[PDB]
RNA sequence: AAGCCUCCCGGUGGAUGGCUCGGCUCGGGCACCGAAGAAGGGCGCGGCAAGCAGCGAAAUGCUCGGGUGAGGCGCAAGCAGCCGUUGACCCCGAGGUCCCCUAAUGGGAUAUCCUGCCGGGUUUCCGGCUCCCGGUUUAUAACUGGGUGGGAACCCCCCGAACGGAAACAUCUUAGUAGGGGGAGGAAAAGAAAUCAAUUGAGAUCCCCUGAGUAGGGGCGACCGAAAGGGGGACAGCCCAAACUAAACCUGCCGAUGAUAAGUCGGUGGGGAUGUGGUGUUACGACCUCUAGCCUGAGGUUGACCUCGGCUUUCCUAACCUAUCUAGCCGAACUCCCCUGGAACGGGGGGCCAUAGAGGGUGAAAGCCCCGUAGGCUAAAGAUAGGUGGAAAGUGGCUA
RNA sequence: AGCAAACUAAGUACCGUGAGGGAAAGCUGAAAAGAACCCCGGAAGGGGGAGUGCAAAGAGCCUGAAACCGGGUGGUUAUAC
RNA sequence: GGUGCAGAUCCCGGCGGUAGUAACAGCGAAGGGGGGUGAGAAUCCCCCUCGCCGGAAGGGCAAGGGUUUCCCGGCAACGUUCGUCAGCCGGGAGUUAGCCGGUCCUAAGGUAGGGCCUAAUAGGUACCUACCGAAAGGGAAAGGGGUUAACAUUCCCCUGCCU
RNA sequence: CCCCAUGAAAAGGGAGUCUGGAACGAUCCCGGGAGACCGUACCUAGAACCGACACUGGUGCCCCGGUGAGAAGCCCAAG
């Protein structure tokens, strides 16, 4: 019951409010994680380990060190490019091009949110 | 220095003097104009928001 | 009520030479009490008060202390000097 | 040499092509704000802050609940610092603060600025201060309690042109238009026949399709112009003055009871015989009064009379329950092999989902990468609607 | 073009004593990786050599027409439209 | 269907030719020598000299402007040429009153509320009440010497005066 | 001296004459305290105002040794 106009769809994703920006960061879990967590997707936070499925660096796996929640991109340690002077800068990859390999289970409010999303028993 | 719930314990007299102390240390912090190189510029904002909290608690005591 | 203390090059020369202080106050235009606002906050005695309104939205007071008190000690306490 | 024509390269320039968080038209919802100070404006507020947006000396934001889960400090990427896992930012609900002008309202402003008199605590500061109405107090003194302005269009009422057309122009038309003044609402206005039409019929008002450019008006010129009836949409009806009664009546404040409501009881004040309350409002007749005669329950009295139990109209809201709204949440199926390529969302091969193949994003053209979609679920607190619940008054029918 | 207003401030700037009138202006790239360093220059998103990128019409940034101007190719020119 | 342009003294944008041409004279002023700074001086700075105004080209202050004022640093644009300079551009600052003026009074004149009028008012107004109307009219009381880069009958010192 | 010109009004000042009241009491000397609020920089013009402009226009008012009647024309101080 929402509009199918392309301009109305794009005005939502460019002006998304703070509490709803987690949708831009959603990524698929690895097959082993979903065995022991019972969910298929989750939003990404700093400290997760992430592997690329698309791009010129496919197969590269590291750890998330930065997020850009307004555009939906992440920065991975060791995936850099050097500037003119030589200081490295990060390569940003969209959250839909990666698959999550391990989580950081230390929030205690992220964990029961995962359980609330119907992890099997505990 | 973010007091939120000990202010409701104090009485109307103690809040008057705590308000005066904060208004004096905010006057001293305005040496940032004097280029006195405030290390933490965020203390002017933090102090102005503690003054607002006290005036809220004073009002809640139906003053 | 007092808002800031002015510490420009004219304000510094007046502390040392005339024993006066320069403050920016609210322009509440019903004034009896800048005299007893400073006499209470700093425990000094005031002799004369001359007031002004700058062209950029401020009200500036030239408060002159008595000889028994030094404006340098008030300034030093605030960290101006 | 001045040169001349043609093509190439460059400059200058910004057409062409492609793109789009902007417009434009329709459908559907929803619909008043203000003396408890509105709409509109002016000045302020950020560590460095000029503008926009947000906010008001508690000023780039304060408090309490709910949702969310790791970052946050707007457009806007710097220097420096801080807030947050004791749950921030952000979203929803409820509160606090809320400068000056402004209907502007104590008095004045060609000063968005000045300046009073009473009452209260008492630095600050906070309340009261034209035209009417119902009261108090000695009588023009003083005091208690109660319309004004705004809104894009739409609506009701008064005042009210010319240009133009008539092939000139004055009656006429344009036109009760444009415009002016006053008054509202979420709709206004109209509205229960002193109506229509025609052999005795219909039955309040309003809107649509018609009747119809018909009847009819007019230098009978240009031109102007119905209603009844037919088909539909919605389709309600009361209440007063009067006859008969004659204080049986209304209302402010205080106390109790009642869910702080309506109401009941008690005490004080203002009204009211120049009429408050009851009955009663329609037409080959209606209503009222008296007399005579026939018709639920209980009771009394002399088949007859009278008194208490159904019905009609009106007043009321809290507790409880239910549904909806203000928010968020669940939601299928490939990121398999080879080639091109900066990057597959492309080509070739293989597979899967579908109540979902609307649309969007992602390094190219994606049902299966992500958001969403078809389809489902949610709320401590407010808001709305319904149910449940409480009370007051007035009351026979028929025939002559 | 679409509302006058797609943009650093639209009834904004600006014009009028006033009632009032009323503009212009979009686009680097997938990612700033926004050109380190060396020579010239007073300086200049200035010149040259480099380097980044699939690709520099590289900040005056998509594509980049014509008019106009400069350089070059091929014909030709001071006895005649 | 908002559908085909050479014309509308068409509308808007860009660009020619005139042409590196006119103008930068006229209103009664004028420069020269030596030195400096700077990447770069007819044009900015220093010294000497020469010329012009002298009832205005000097001094003091309004309405109006609104930061143009003062210090430091600049030169892409701005100034009829140049510019190292500036009323321009960037960064900092600056206006102090019992005695000065407003504030008060009334003038010519106006307004609000009542009355009277108006179909009505945002309309008229002879009357009543109140208020408004002058920074050159009326209107209590101060002078000197000094002090800043920028204020001074306003700040300091001495001597005063009004209510 | 002149007019068929007769040439502002108020707040605010001072004084006088009376009436009432108290016996303490100054318009004279000495000492002490107080006197809100708002304006104030700069130009004021052949470059700061208005005229589209750093416009020969307009807006200004008040003031200023020799020769000579002179605020004229000519020459020169202060600036």
């Amino acid at each position: 019951m929402i509009s199918s106009k392309p301009s109305k769809q794009r005005k939502l994703v460019y002006n998304l409010p703070n509490h709803l920006r987690y949708k831009l960061l959603t990524a698929r879990l690895s097959e082993d994680l979903e065995k022991q967590y019972g969910i298929k997707r989750i939003s990404i936070r700093k400290g997760d380990s992430v592997k690329l499925m698309r791009g010129s660096q496919v197969g590269y796996e590291g750890k998330v060190v930065e997020v850009d929640r307004k555009r939906g991109r992440v920065a991975i340690e060791g995936l850099t490019k050097k500037k003119a002077d030589g200081t490295p800068v990060y390569v940003w990859v969209h959250a839909s091009k990666v698959i999550i390999t391990k989580l950081d289970t230390g929030d205690k409010e992220r964990m029961d949110a995962i359980e609330r999303k119907r992890k099997m028993r505990e | 220095p973010l007091e939120v719930d000990e202010l409701r314990k104090m009485d109307l007299k103690q809040l008057k003097e705590r308000l005066n102390e904060l208004e004096m240390q905010l006057l001293k912090l305005r040496v940032e104009s004097r280029m006195g190189t405030l290390k933490n510029t965020a203390s002017i904002k933090n102090t102005r928001k503690d003054i607002a909290r006290i005036l809220t608690v004073i009002g809640e005591k139906s003053k | 009520i007092i808002k800031e203390f002015l510490a420009t090059e004219k304000a510094v020369k007046l502390i040392e030479s005339q024993n006066t202080l320069t403050i920016i106050v609210n322009r509440n235009t019903t004034k009896k009490d800048i005299k007893n606002e400073v006499e209470k906050l700093f425990s000094v005695k005031v002799e004369k008060i001359n007031t002004l309104i700058t062209p950029k939205g401020e009200k500036k007071a030239y408060v002159k202390l008595k000889q028994e008190y030094k404006a340098s000690d008030v300034a030093h306490k605030l960290g101006m000097l």
